[PDB]
C-alpha cells in the first residue's frame, strides 16, 4: 500500500546525535499511525516511537524517553526520528512503519504490531 | 495461464442518485458490472495457491483506505464489490471447499470478476462475509509460529445484532461453533488442552470486537465469548451471551469467520485482528491472478 523508504543511518560516536527520515510514496490517510522500530544484533524487533498522523500525539519506549523525538510533516508525507545522546545499545537497524487504524477510539498511537514496513536504515553507535 | 500481477478494477451496483458514501466512491471509480455471469469450469487441473501472498488483497485494501479517507472528509452502508481482471489476464478460482488457502488445489474455474464482497472493517470476528461450504476451515501461514494469525471459516452462520450498547448471540449457536473449532484444533494440535481466552492486551479495537454501524463506531467486550476449556469434549464458562459496546461520537448482521492468536500442557487461543487485509483474505482466499497464455 504505502511504500516507505528510510534514510539517515550511519556511524556515530557515543554521545552523538542522528536524525532519521522516512517518506512514503502514496498518500497517507487520516487514520494512520506512523512508527519507528529497531532490531539490534541477534535480538528481536522492539518498539521505539510512534506518532498519530492527524493529532500529533506521541508515545515512546521507556528505553528512549527523553533521548529521542518523533515528529512529522504532513505536507511531505514524511515522519522523522531525532536521536540524541546515542548509546551503543542503540546500534540496530531502524525500520519505519505504518498501521491503518480506521476504527481507532483515540488519537494515542499504538506500540503494537504495525502492518506496512520499510526496508530499514542501519544505525551503528561506536563505544 | 501464467501467474503474474496486474492492476485490477472494480465493478459496482452503484446508483448515481444515492448519497451513501460507498456509492459515491464507487460511482466515480467503479465501472458498472456485467449482467452475463461468465464461467469456465475446469477439473483435474492443479495450481499452487498461497492466500498469504496474494496481491489481490493489497488492491482492495488501498481502495477501501481511499474510500474511507474521501468519505470522512450522514450515510454508511457498504456495497458488495466485484474486482475484475483486465484484458490478457484472468482470475483462477479454486474449488476444493476443503481448501486451507495454501498448497495445491486440484479443482479450478476461470472468472473475469469476483463474487460480491462488501468491505466490513472489524476485529476478532468477521461479519457479513461468505460462509464456508460444508466443513469448517482453518488457515495460517505457520501454525508453528504463534504470532501468525489464524483465520477460522464458519460453515454455520450466527446472527449478531447490536443496538443503541449491547450485543446478542444465541448460546446454542456459539457453543456449537467453539466445540468444532477446538476439535479442528485438536487435529492441528495434539496431546494438548485447548482453551479460549480473551485478548491479553493491545489497542481498543483489537481487545474488543470493533465494527461500524451507520457511521458510529462500536467496541464490544469479548471476555464473555472467549472463555472455555474444550479439551476431551467441551465446556464453556461464562454468563444469550451479552457483550458491552461503547458508542463513539441498529445493525442486523451475521458472523462468518473467526480470528485467533495462540500463546507459546495447554494451548490457548485469543481473539485478534488489526490488519484489515486479513479481513479481505477471508473473501479472497479462492482467487489468483494469471496471465492468459
Ligand atoms: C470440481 O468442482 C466442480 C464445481 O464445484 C464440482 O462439480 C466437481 O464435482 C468437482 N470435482 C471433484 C471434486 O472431483
Ligand atoms: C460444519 O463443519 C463441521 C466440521 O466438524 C461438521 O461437523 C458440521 O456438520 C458442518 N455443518 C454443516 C455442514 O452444516
Ligand atoms: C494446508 O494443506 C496443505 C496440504 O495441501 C498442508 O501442507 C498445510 O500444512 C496445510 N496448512 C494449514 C494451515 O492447514
Ligand atoms: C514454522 O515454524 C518456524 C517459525 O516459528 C519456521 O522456522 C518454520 O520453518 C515454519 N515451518 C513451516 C512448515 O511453516
Ligand atoms: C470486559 O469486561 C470485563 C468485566 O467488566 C472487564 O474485566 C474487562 O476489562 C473488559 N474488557 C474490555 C476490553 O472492556
Ligand atoms: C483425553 O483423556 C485422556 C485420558 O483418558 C488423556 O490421555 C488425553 O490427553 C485427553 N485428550 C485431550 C485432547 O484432552
Ligand atoms: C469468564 O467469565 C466470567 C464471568 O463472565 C469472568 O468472571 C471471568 O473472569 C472470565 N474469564 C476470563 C476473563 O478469563
Ligand atoms: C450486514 O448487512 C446488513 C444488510 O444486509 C446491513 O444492514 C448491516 O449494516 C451489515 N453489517 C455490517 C457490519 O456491515
Amino acid at each position: 500500500a504505502v511504500q516507505l523508504q528510510e534514510s539517515g543511518g550511519g556511524l556515530v560516536q557515543a554521545g552523538g546525535s542522528l536524525r532519521l527520515s522516512c517518506t512514503a510514496s502514496g498518500r497517507i490517510s487520516s487514520s494512520y499511525d506512523m512508527g519507528w522500530f529497531r532490531q539490534a544484533p541477534g535480538k528481536e524487533r522492539e518498539f521505539v516511537a510512534a506518532i498519530s498522523w492527524s493529532g500529533g500525539t506521541t508515545d515512546y519506549a521507556d528505553s528512549v524517553k527523553g533521548r529521542f523525538a518523533i515528529s512529522k510533516d504532513n505536507a511531505k508525507n514524511a515522519v522523522y526520528l531525532q536521536m540524541n545522546s546515542l548509546k551503543p545499545e542503540d546500534t540496530a537497524v531502524y525500520y519505519c512503519a505504518a498501521k491503518w487504524r480506521p476504527l481507532r477510539y483515540s488519537d494515542y498511537p499504538s506500540n503494537s504490531d504495525y502492518y506496512d514496513w520499510g526496508q530499514g536504515t542501519q544505525v551503528t553507535v561506536s563505544s | 495461464w501464467k501467474e503474474a500481477k496486474t492492476t485490477l478494477f472494480c465493478a459496482s451496483d452503484a446508483k448515481a442518485y444515492e448519497k451513501e458514501v460507498h456509492n459515491v466512491w464507487a460511482t466515480h471509480a467503479c465501472v458498472p458490472t456485467d449482467p452475463n455471469p461468465q464461467e469456465m469450469v475446469l477439473a483435474n487441473v492443479t495450481e499452487n495457491f498461497n492466500m498469504w501472498k496474494n496481491d489481490m488483497v493489497e488492491q482492495m485494501h488501498e481502495d477501501i483506505i481511499s474510500l474511507w479517507d474521501e468519505s470522512l472528509k450522514v450515510s454508511f452502508d457498504p456495497i458488495p464489490l466485484h474486482y475484475c481482471a483486465p484484458a490478457g489476464f484472468a482470475i483462477l478460482k479454486c474449488n476444493n471447499k476443503t481448501f486451507n488457502g495454501t498448497g495445491p488445489c486440484r479443482n479450478v474455474s476461470t472468472v473475469q470478476c469476483t463474487h460480491g464482497i462488501k468491505p466490513v472493517v472489524s476485529t476478532q470476528l468477521l461479519l457479513n462475509g461468505s460462509l464456508a461450504e460444508e466443513e469448517i476451515i482453518i488457515r495460517s501461514e505457520n501454525l508453528t509460529n504463534n504470532a501468525k494469525t489464524i483465520i477460522v471459516h464458519l460453515n454455520e452462520s450466527v446472527n449478531i445484532v447490536c443496538t443503541r450498547a449491547h450485543c446478542n448471540i444465541n448460546e446454542s449457536k456459539w457453543n456449537n461453533t467453539l466445540q468444532k473449532v477446538g476439535e479442528e484444533l485438536a487435529k492441528h494440535f495434539p496431546s494438548k488442552t485447548i482453551k479460549f481466552e480473551p485478548s491479553s492486551g493491545g489497542d481498543l479495537e483489537i481487545t474488543t470486537h470493533s465494527f461500524n454501524c451507520r457511521g458510529e463506531f462500536f467496541y464490544c467486550n469479548t471476555s464473555d465469548l472467549f472463555n472455555g476449556t474444550y479439551r476431551n469434549g467441551t465446556y464453556n464458562h461464562t454468563g444469550t451471551i451479552t457483550l458491552q459496546c461503547k458508542i463513539k461520537q441498529t445493525c442486523n448482521s451475521n458472523i462468518t469467520g473467526l480470528l485467533l492468536l495462540r500463546d507459546g500442557d495447554t494451548e490457548t487461543f485469543r481473539p485478534g485482528g488489526g490488519d484489515m487485509r486479513d479481513n479481505w483474505r477471508s473473501e479472497l482466499y479462492k482467487y489468483k491472478v494469471v496471465e492468459i497464455k
